[PDB]
């Protein structure tokens, strides 16, 4: 009865959305052509949140794909599970952003956003009563940051009473991949403090560190990191689709997690992630999942969680488990290290349990943390910005497209206001 | 669905284009008949029934270089209206290319550019090949860049320019042409990659162990670099760039757009059997001064922007590890106002080998582009040469008899002094 | 079911008709014996048993030109009482071709016109091929048109006149004939298309790569134009026109009936291999000024009406797209009082190729008829030459000794001044 539409913008968002629809369509049991071939009955009663019935038991997803060059669109269409989507949902331009924030928000996005919003409005008219939206992008380039920001603002002015999530990968501390990266990060965060309900922060470096120290891989591609991100997304929204003993949808997590309306930047994680060699040398118990959740080298964002304090923690377990064990262990790991939790909030942890595990696992768990030490990430953006903004370096590519220097000083003041609010509560 | 138009001017640009179209036909399986027994759309236009004609214009003021193309084994490839010639060369005289002889051609080549650019729908930019030390390669290039920047507006316009060497020189009036064309093209180009003759002579002498290289080996290496730049458009890769991103990453201030290019790994078939060529090895080895294809010292200047383009069998983890262990060393030092100074692109298709050639079969390949403050010193050398031949007014009357006053030389030397003060300003 | 009578008068008419009837007998598979080993009833008549006689009358004052047709490869074809000949020629003297020599042949040729117009049922109009500078091609043409407009009333009557080139000329008493003829035929013809020799010379030099063309290539191009006009009558199409459409669509005021004709694509067998000739390409090549068949420039005037005739594999959607993207360009400007300035026709049968010719095989082809204000400038040049040869009374006694008083030259000059004023009025 509660439906979600999916919008993917950019290159990084397109790859992560492709692996997400492969994972979800494997989980509910449908073929790459769209025919149903499941073995249970519970895979079809709550399918309306992501799919539409179409003319002879074929189910199409509720997805919308947008980019400024046709390369990643045609690359996603040619691959496996590419014949699922409806061909009118592929909207694209011809020009390209050039890793300018301004060329995405002001120059080409102004021509593409009409067709994108027409498709969003038609998919929103076709649904019964929606829970909300979600968007996948990156805070380092021009298509993702600029046009995801533009689409977020238009959707909030049209639909102001829904929940809008964003799954956005952020810039990395040691090594970058674009020279104009902190410019794009600061302007996009200046819009996402205002116009969204919660945002999940992913690094590429912490994903490489999970892939090296825990999974013990020798050759990881981008497919493995997009699979990790898709596993976290499905674990977040699993309480809508399967019946559980104690269940919690998206708005419940909104009400529980954010105390003050501007502190909605989380850090996620998954468990269990084991090797192939040391798989048979451990158990499957709730203490192992809980100790692997509250662990420093497991976090999918490069912020040391013991550099500050925790505001609120959410934990979504999957499988057939016992609730006395769950609640005793949340009590245990909260009084064990009390210095890392906020003093003026008692019993920080929120608990949810769903019955049907991922495909091939006895038990799994998803962690979502709202901590103060994320201020470190924001510090290292802003100072970098000031270095270039002390010299006006690379600036004329942006100033030639329609922006002023007052917008840059506005965005820097906004981000330093946010670092002040983070340092307030610790 | 997204294209590029390449124009070749003068003898050096025509011969580099000969090697480039030989390589591009060898990659995609197209024979020199123009028939193969769809990515090539970005360079070739399909004509009726199994015929792909290139998107190129060849133009020179002297008919002895294009004719070998019109009679040689690529006779059947190009469109015969796209091979335009004149009757008399520029005779190493910049005033004869910009003012007198070069103006009887430009309406024709602008008509051919306009007639090729109406068959496109995703036109992304131009690629103009030329030298510095010559007459039509400087004058006709400057006048064509003026007309293209007036007509085609906000599209990206790149150039591939042969930089004059310190010691090795052929003409006697080279620095005049170099100073005049650097003053004139400074206001219409977006990025111009510099390559040198003497450094490719030393690369072929030491790495490849070739003791007597002709012009063919140099043009094969230049073709490998341009192919590695455009392979992000002709194929499909994990982290891929296009032609518009380069300027946004390498050009901080709108008059510092002279980066220098490098390729790796360049070896023989004798040393290829005794080393494993890891990604960390080629990443550290493109950053050594004995591989830089312009005869300069990168240790005497600090870097402003770098762009690395990988091809073949690479994974991103040791790519980022290799860039990380680059930024820990002390000699490879970056500028203060730029903490993030790397831009990464990764493609899938390996580099192909030309038969009868000199390069070895390898799986991984790196192209590097660097925007640094070392090349200011090279600029200084050129200006000093200008000054000596401006102390006695030598060879000036050949210029001023063809339509150039004696004010332009003082103007152009003024702008070179301005550019030297700009490089030293942003450096110190 | 609907028919046409073609009359060729003079040497230019006989040779253009030779090329035209060779093309017609090649299009419908007819041998030169007259037998074919049914739409041809619009031009031919069946004579007993498998024998087709054409509807043509060839008339001339000099028996040398027609007596090469009576011993060429088409001896069997034309009927012997259709090739009417005189005894002495007009000697480039309009007074001989209008008054003295021409008036003993006109009754016989009018009896043949009356006899050939009784073997029809739905007669639509005549077609007269003639020149301007010549003797019988001006005087006999004007006398014939006067008698046809008296006798045959309100039927159509088209023309094909050779326009005199500005710089290239053969005779010296030529503009006398031109101004006298254009004064006399101004009240009797219905439409008259123009072609110039010098433009077809430049077309065969530049496009077809022919360096020395004789008159056979020119007559083949003129025959292609007449074939493209009448192929909407000889076959069936999606959007078809006939001969009474043109006078309603191209002639606004009853004294502006000189449009100029253009053909496309005109390319060699070599440059046709390297090109895709879509409808947008050939529609744009019809509109650029290097391809007009009259030596004037349409940039120096504004279009009053345009009519396109397509042949081959064309769909109407991108025909409409091509006319749409033509109508936005600023290079081309239309007149203010005509917002709907096009007339489109589409036929199904493609053009054939005469063996031994110079044209290539194409699927699509366009013939354009344009009524523009640039032709006024051409009138200006001819008018000026008249004044020079009337400034000293040169060559006037040859005309006044044969039945023409002196005031007729003043009358013709006044009427050409009136026509230039009418063009200037409706243009400016
Ligand atoms: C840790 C592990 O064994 O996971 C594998 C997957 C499987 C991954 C598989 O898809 C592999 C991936 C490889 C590590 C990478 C991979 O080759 O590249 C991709 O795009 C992946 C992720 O699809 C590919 C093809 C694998 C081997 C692995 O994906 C990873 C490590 O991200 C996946 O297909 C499954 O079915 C999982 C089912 C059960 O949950 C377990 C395993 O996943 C986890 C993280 O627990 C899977 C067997
Ligand atoms: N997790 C992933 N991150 C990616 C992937 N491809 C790129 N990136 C990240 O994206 C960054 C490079 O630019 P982005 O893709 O974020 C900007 P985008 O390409 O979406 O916009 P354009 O400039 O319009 O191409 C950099 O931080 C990369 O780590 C991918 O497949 N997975
Ligand atoms: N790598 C390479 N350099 C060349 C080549 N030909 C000439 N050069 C260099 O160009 C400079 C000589 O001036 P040219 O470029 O030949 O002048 P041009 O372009 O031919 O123009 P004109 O004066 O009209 O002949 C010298 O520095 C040459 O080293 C070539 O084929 N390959
Ligand atoms: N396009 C074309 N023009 C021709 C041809 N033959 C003659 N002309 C032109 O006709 C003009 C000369 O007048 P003619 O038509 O030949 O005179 P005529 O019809 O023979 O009549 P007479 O005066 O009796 O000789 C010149 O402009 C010629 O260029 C031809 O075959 N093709
Ligand atoms: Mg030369
Ligand atoms: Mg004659």
């Amino acid at each position: 009865m509660r439906e979600i539409v999916h919008i993917q913008a950019g290159q990084c968002g397109n790859q992560i959305g492709a692996k997400f629809w492969e994972v979800i369509s494997d989980e509910h049991g449908i073929d790459p052509t769209g025919s149903y071939h499941g073995d249970s009955d519970l895979q079809l009663e709550r399918i309306n949140v992501y799919y539409n019935e179409a003319a002879g038991n074929k189910y199409v997803p509720r997805a919308i794909l947008v980019d400024l060059e046709p390369g990643t669109m045609d690359s996603v269409r040619s691959g496996p599970f590419g014949q699922i989507f409806r061909p009118d949902n592929f909207v694209f331009g011809q020009s390209g952003a050039g890793n300018n924030w301004a060329k995405g928000h002001y120059t080409e996005g102004a021509e593409l956003v009409d067709s994108v919003l027409d498709v969003v409005r038609k998919e929103s008219e076709s649904c019964d009563c929606l829970q909300g939206f979600q968007l996948t992008h990156s805070l380092g380039g021009g298509t993702g940051s600029g046009m995801g920001t533009l689409l977020i603002s238009k959707i909030r002015e049209e639909y102001p009473d829904r929940i809008m999530n964003t799954f956005s990968v952020v810039p990395s501390p040691k090594v970058s991949d674009t020279v104009v990266e902190p410019y794009n990060a600061t302007l996009s965060v200046h819009q996402l403090v205002e116009n969204t309900d919660e945002t999940y922060c992913i690094d590429n470096e912490a994903l490489y560190d999970i892939c090296f120290r825990t999974l013990k891989l020798t050759t990881p591609t981008y497919g493995d990191l997009n699979h990790l991100v898709s596993a976290t997304m499905s674990g977040v929204t699993t309480c809508l689709r399967f019946p559980g003993q104690l269940n919690a949808d998206l708005r419940k997590l909104a009400v529980n997690m954010v105390p003050f309306p501007r502190l909605h930047f989380f850090m996620p994680g998954f468990a269990p992630l084991t090797s192939r060699g040391s798989q048979q040398y451990r158990a499957l118990t709730v203490p192992e999942l809980t100790q692997q959740m509250f662990d420093a080298k497991n976090m999918m964002a490069a912020c040391d969680p013991r550099h500050g304090r925790y505001l609120t923690v959410a934990a979504v377990f999957r499988g057939r488990m016992s609730m006395k064990e769950v609640d005793e262990q949340m009590l245990n790991v909260q009084n064990k290290n009390s210095s890392y939790f906020v003093e003026w909030i008692p019993n920080n942890v929120k608990t949810a349990v769903c019955d049907i595990p991922p495909r091939g696992l006895k038990m799994s768990a998803t962690f979502i943390g709202n901590s103060t030490a994320i201020q470190e990430l924001f510090k290292r953006i802003s100072e970098q910005f000031t270095a270039m903004f002390r010299r006006k370096a690379f600036l004329h590519w942006y100033t030639g497209e329609g922006m002023d220097e007052m917008e840059f000083t506005e965005a820097e003041s906004n981000m330093n206001d946010l670092v002040s609010e983070y340092q307030q509560y610790q | 669905m997204r294209e590029c138009i390449s124009i070749h001017v003068g003898q050096a640009g025509v011969q580099i284009g000969n090697a480039c179209w030989e390589l591009y036909c060898l990659e995609h399986g197209i024979q020199p008949d123009g028939q193969m027994p769809d990515s090539f759309n970005t360079f070739f236009s399909e004509t009726g029934a199994g015929k792909h004609v290139p998107r190129a214009v060849f133009v020179d003021l002297e008919p002895t270089v294009i004719d070998e193309v019109r009679t040689g084994t690529y006779r059947q490839l190009f469109h015969p209206e796209q091979l335009i010639t004149g009757k008399e060369d520029a005779a190493n005289n910049y005033a004869r290319g910009h003012y007198t002889i070069g103006k009887e051609i430009i309406d024709l080549v602008l008509d051919r550019i306009r007639k090729l650019a109406d068959q496109c729908t995703g036109l992304q930019g131009f690629l103009v090949f030329h030298s510095f030390g010559g007459g039509t390669g400087s004058g006709f290039t400057s006048l064509l860049m003026e007309r293209l920047s007036v007509d085609y507006g906000k599209k990206s316009k790149l150039e591939f320019s042969i930089y004059p060497a310190p010691q090795v020189s052929t003409a006697v009036v080279e620095p005049y042409n170099s100073i005049l064309t650097t003053h004139t093209t400074l206001e219409h180009s977006d990025c111009a990659f510099m390559v040198d003759n003497e450094a490719i002579y030393d690369i072929c002498r030491r790495n490849l162990d070739i003791e007597r290289p002709t012009y063919t080996n140099l043009n094969r290496l230049i073709s490998q670099i341009v192919s590695s730049i455009t392979a992000s458009l002709r194929f499909d890769g994990a982290l891929n760039v296009d032609l518009t991103e380069f300027q946004t990453n390498l050009v901080p201030y709108p008059r510092i757009h002279f980066p220098l290019a490098t390729y790796a790994p360049v070896i023989s078939a004798e040393k290829a059997y005794h080393e494993q060529l890891s990604v960390a090895e080629i990443t550290n080895a493109c950053f050594e001064p004995a591989n830089q294809m312009v005869k300069c010292d990168p240790r005497h200047g600090k870097y402003m922007a770098c762009c690395l383009l990988y091809r073949g069998d690479v994974v991103p983890k040791d790519v980022n590890a290799a860039i990380a262990t680059i930024k820990t060393k002390r000699s490879i030092q970056f500028v203060d106002w730029c903490p993030t100074g790397f831009k990464v692109g990764i493609n899938y298709q390996p580099p192909t080998v030309v038969p009868g050639g000199d390069l070895a079969k390898v799986q991984r390949a790196v192209c590097m582009l660097s925007n640094t403050t070392a090349i200011a010193e090279a600029w200084a050398r050129l200006d000093h040469k200008f000054d000596l031949m401006y102390a006695k007014r030598a060879f000036v009357h050949w210029y001023v008899g063809e339509g150039m006053e004696e004010g332009e030389f003082s103007e152009a030397r003024e702008d070179m002094a301005a550019l030297e003060k700009d490089y030293e300003e942003v450096g110190v």
